[PDB]
């Protein structure tokens, strides 16, 4: 009866955007991924790389079935559209804050759908366009999603930071606020 | 561009294996969910797909049909997921990381910091002066980093008396012993 | 390196 763990093998095809996503989890991390655009297997740790492999090819023909699916099924339901879900946001950090050591703000974006966003991270009002990891979405069991950006800092009490999340259930951007509390 | 409202139509497949004390006790669900809706769906402790909504009825009917199919997804609790679980248990199942345990004041509120282990089961416990102390305990709750770590925060409310020494102890499968961390006052 | 293994979907009817 005890439930030790859970693989999950999630695929989704979204349209009109024409954007898809093929992912393995293991008890809610993401072990790989297939980048749809270079086509190839992106393991969540490098190292995984050298324990296991994965064939991507396969990955995208599910694909191919994925969207005749969703086709089909979009027809059926008499082109009945999804019902947004507006993310909920939270700012944390890698490890308790110290003055310029280095450390990683984490914006963990949660319960949305469709899988569409839109994360700038804001340095003192200024967008941070590079330097910003971020996941895939990772799968909820109630099937909505999951995502996280990532952002390696120095502390300092000169820099404020906002997450400002986009998507089309909220009726303004989202900021969540992060200061350094010295 | 700007401006698109379009309508969004979603489809996603989900195959889970659940696995029970090891490889011992295994069951595959696979989901078909449109939207947020799952309308149909293949459960291993059943054998056939079943219509989750109406709207899912067709395709467990003509997925029924399918003798080699069937047979594939019945087959798939050996073929697929107890196979997945043997190609990544050394460093998933098996995976152990120790956590960095640091104390410090928040600015009458004592934070132990567990930062950075895997998996997630672990225990924190308060002591002062070698009791546990039970009652002023609060704590972020096990938080998921996405990078395959996990932290938390734990924190005692007390008024610190001098000669006191409150002990953060902590319990993790990647140490064989406790570890501790100590806040004399 | 051992390969993890994939499960394929399956198709809808058309008609």
């Amino acid at each position: 009866i005890k439930e030790e763990h859970v693989i999950i093998q999630a695929e989704f095809y979204l349209n009109p955007d024409q954007s898809g996503e093929f992912m393995f989890d293991f008890d809610g991390d993401e072990i790989f991924h297939v980048d749809m655009a270079k086509k190839e297997t992106v393991w969540r740790l490098e190292e995984f790389g050298r324990f296991a492999s994965f064939e991507a090819q396969g990955a995208l023909a599910n694909i191919a079935v994925d969207k005749a699916n969703l086709e089909i099924m979009t027809k059926r339901s008499n082109y009945t559209p999804i019902t947004n879900v507006p993310p909920e946001v939270t700012v944390l950090t890698n490890s308790p804050v110290e003055l310029r050591e280095p450390n990683v703000l984490i914006c963990f974006i949660d319960k949305f759908t469709p899988p569409v966003v839109n994360v700038t991270w804001l340095r003192n009002g200024k967008p941070v366009t590079t330097g910003v990891s971020e996941t895939v979405f990772l799968p909820r069991e109630d099937h909505l999603f999951r995502k996280f950006h990532y952002l390696p800092f120095l502390p300092s009490t000169e820099d404020v930071y906002d997450c400002r999340v986009e998507h089309w259930g909220l009726d303004e951007p989202l900021l969540k606020h992060w200061e350094f509390d010295a | 561009s700007m401006g698109d409202t379009r309508p969004r139509f979603l489809w996603q497949l989900k195959f889970e294996c659940h696995f029970f004390n090891g490889t011992e006790r295994v069951r595959l669900l696979e989901r078909c969910i449109y939207n947020q809706e799952e309308s149909v769906r293949f459960d291993s402790d059943v054998g056939e797909y079943r219509a989750v909504t109406e709207l899912g009825r067709p395709d467990a009917e003509y997925w029924n049909s399918q003798k080699d199919l069937l047979e594939q997804r019945r087959a798939a609790v050996d073929t697929y997921c107890r196979h997945n679980y043997g190609v990544g248990e050394s460093f998933t199942v098996q995976r152990r990381v120790e956590p960095k345990v640091t104390v410090y004041p928040s600015k009458n509120l004592l934070v132990c910091s567990v930062s950075g282990f895997y998996p997630g089961s672990i225990e924190v416990r308060w002591f002062r002066n070698g009791q546990e102390e039970k009652a002023g305990v609060v704590s972020t709750g096990l938080i998921q980093n996405g990078d395959w770590t996990f932290q938390t925060l734990v924190m005692l409310e007390t008024v610190p008396r001098s000669g006191e020494v409150y002990t953060c102890q902590v319990e993790h499968p990647s140490v064989t012993s406790p570890l501790t961390v100590e806040w004399r006052a | 390196l051992d390969a993890y293994n994939m499960m394929i979907s399956a198709g809808f009817s058309l008609w």
